């Protein structure tokens, strides 16, 4: 069966070119129409463009001028360019054939001009560190990091429970993320609690005791 | 089956070729008339391997598999056969997937020859559509 | 452009229900309408082509109608495999674009928020930066209104929220509110407020701690 696949640069810094191929495995790439789709982060999508077996392209005239669409015969893939992006072309790519019977997994880009930051993990505990009523929970919060992902976890795993995670929004070009933990009363402060966040694209991963 | 004018018209419109990617009604119902007399049947060999079957003359080098045609690409991933039913279903859709290549509907030689730059809307005036 | 209008933005269902989910088009169209459905983590599926001709291998339970500018995709007794995003796309005339989408939850009975508000870490503090931390915990349904106070003030700058997806474990849903000021301002004032309000109360929950106590 025919299977697509899209990989490229996954942070593109604004004014610059984002670039993504999608290779296709099953059949020819000049046995079908290929197409390229973009899903901005409220459930907005775009169909950016395709091109069909003569060569010819189909472009999104929001895009008009600032995209291409090509493909390599002897490759067997097709690819997307898209020039002098800015923020808001931050999204998932999606390359798919003309009839959207087959689908790429998609591909994450981001246009961002922020380095590389390691984040800074903070305990969030009641105020005067004293519980009320039989439950508690505590909370990690990670702030100023870049890029996505953290990994956080609590007590190295062994606390697994009664843990909502939130996705990291973006703050001043960085990632903020936090992560509460509901325990028993009788558990904390009795029993040590630790937030362990960490970092691959920065090397690092701090541990922090509520 | 053999479709009366009209009655192709009234199927075609169901299918959505009206207005399809800019091509009216008349286009697709001269184009029909030109290609195939409204013949679902009607096939046509070639010089090479490849036949055109179907209502529009549909070719298995490029766009159905017969699975006996040399270099064929199948880019409407359809069985040939499909291109003969009485149901147009196919057809169009298959149709629909030629013209929104770049060329539209010069793909149809006799498109271009018999019905581009014509009165094509006269095709469907005096229909009930 | 033709523009594809959706309705209703999200639609709470029982599986064993079926529903039935609207897309209108700007134009008239005719059949060149499709659906696809898209799962969290997942790319989108076709599910009808064409308006309502189905899909080899797609589940007997979706079908759809319609033509011209009014279309429907239904389907007959939902299972739990089946919630997420429903979107309806034009292929009609060029650019083809995307209805604004249609979210299929599960229906469940509702739960107030748990909340549970935190002061700025004396690291934070060290640094220069203050957080307040608002978590709205295991709720439903998923509409809630949180309103941060400052002084007996409402504030609106400097608050960002995040919610989940619709809990794998229970259907529920959970927030998350952070109100970032600098440490200067934080100090500046004393109380500071996450009021909550949800269909559960007529009263909103509040949830507050003054830096002038404990």
């Amino acid at each position: 069966e025919v299977q697509l696949q899209e990989s490229g640069p996954s942070l593109v810094k604004p004014s610059q070119t984002l670039s993504l191929t999608c290779s296709v495995t099953g059949d020819s790439v000049t046995s079908d129409f290929w197409s390229w789709i973009r899903k901005f982060p409220g459930n907005k999508l775009e169909y950016m463009g395709y091109i069909s077996y003569s060569g010819s392209t189909y472009y999104h005239p929001s895009l008009k001028s600032r995209i291409s669409i090509t493909r390599d015969t002897s490759k067997n893939q097709y690819y997307l360019q898209l020039n002098s992006v800015t923020t808001e072309d931050t999204a998932t790519y999606y390359c798919a054939s003309w009839g959207g019977d087959v689908w790429g997994a998609g591909t994450t880009v981001t246009v961002s001009s922020a380095k590389t930051t390691a984040p800074s993990v903070y305990p969030l505990a009641p105020v005067c560190g004293d519980t009320t009523g039989s439950s508690v929970t505590l909370g990690c919060l990670v702030k100023g990091y870049f890029p996505e992902p953290v990994t956080l976890t609590w007590n190295s795993g062994s606390l697994s429970s009664g843990v909502h995670t939130f996705p990291a929004v973006l703050q001043s070009d960085l990632y903020t993320l936090s992560s509460s933990v509901t325990v028993t009363s009788s558990t904390w402060p009795s029993q040590s609690i630790t937030c362990n966040v960490a970092h691959p694209a920065s090397s690092t991963k701090v541990d922090k005791k509520i | 089956k053999v479709f009366g004018r009209c009655e192709l018209a009234a199927a075609m419109k169901r299918h959505g070729l009206d207005n399809y990617r800019g091509y009216s009604l008349g286009n697709w119902v001269c184009a029909a008339k030109f290609e195939s007399n409204f013949n679902t049947q009607a096939t046509n060999r070639n010089t090479d391997g490849s036949t055109d079957y179907g209502i529009l003359q549909i070719n298995s080098r490029w766009w159905c598999n017969d699975g006996r045609t040399p270099g064929s690409r199948n880019l409407c991933n359809i069985p040939c056969s499909a291109l003969l039913s009485s149901d147009i279903t196919a057809s169009v859709n298959c149709a629909k997937k030629i013209v929104s290549d770049g060329n539209g509907m010069n793909a149809w030689v006799a498109w271009r020859n018999r019905c581009k730059g014509t009165d094509v809307q006269a095709w469907i005036r005096g229909c009930r559509l | 452009d033709i523009v594809l209008t959706q309705s209703p933005a999200t639609l709470s269902v029982t599986p064993g229900d079926s529903v039935s989910l609207s897309c209108r088009a700007s134009q008239s169209i005719s059949n060149n309408l499709h659906w696809y459905q898209q799962k969290s983590h997942e790319s989108p599926r076709l599910l009808i082509k064409y308006a309502s001709q189905s899909i080899s291998g797609i589940p007997s339970r979706f079908s759809g109608s319609g033509s011209g500018t009014d279309f429907t995709l239904s389907i007959n007794s939902v299972e739990t495999e089946d919630f997420g995003m429903y979107f309806c796309q034009q292929s009609n005339s060029w650019p083809y674009t995307f209805g604004g989408g249609t979210k299929l939850e599960i229906k469940r009975a509702d739960a107030a928020p748990t909340v549970s508000i935190f002061p700025p870490s004396s690291e934070q503090l060290t640094s220069g930066g203050a957080s307040v931390v608002c978590f709205l915990n295991n709720f439903y349904p998923k509409d809630i209104n949180v309103k941060w106070k400052i002084d007996g003030s409402e504030r609106q700058n400097g608050v960002l929220n995040s919610w989940t997806d619709q809990d794998s474990k229970d259907s529920t849903y959970s927030m998350s509110s952070t109100l970032t000021l600098t440490k200067d301002e934080y100090e500046r004032h004393n109380s500071y407020t996450c009021e909550a309000t949800h269909k559960t109360s007529t009263s909103p929950i509040v949830k507050s701690f003054n830096r002038n106590e404990c």
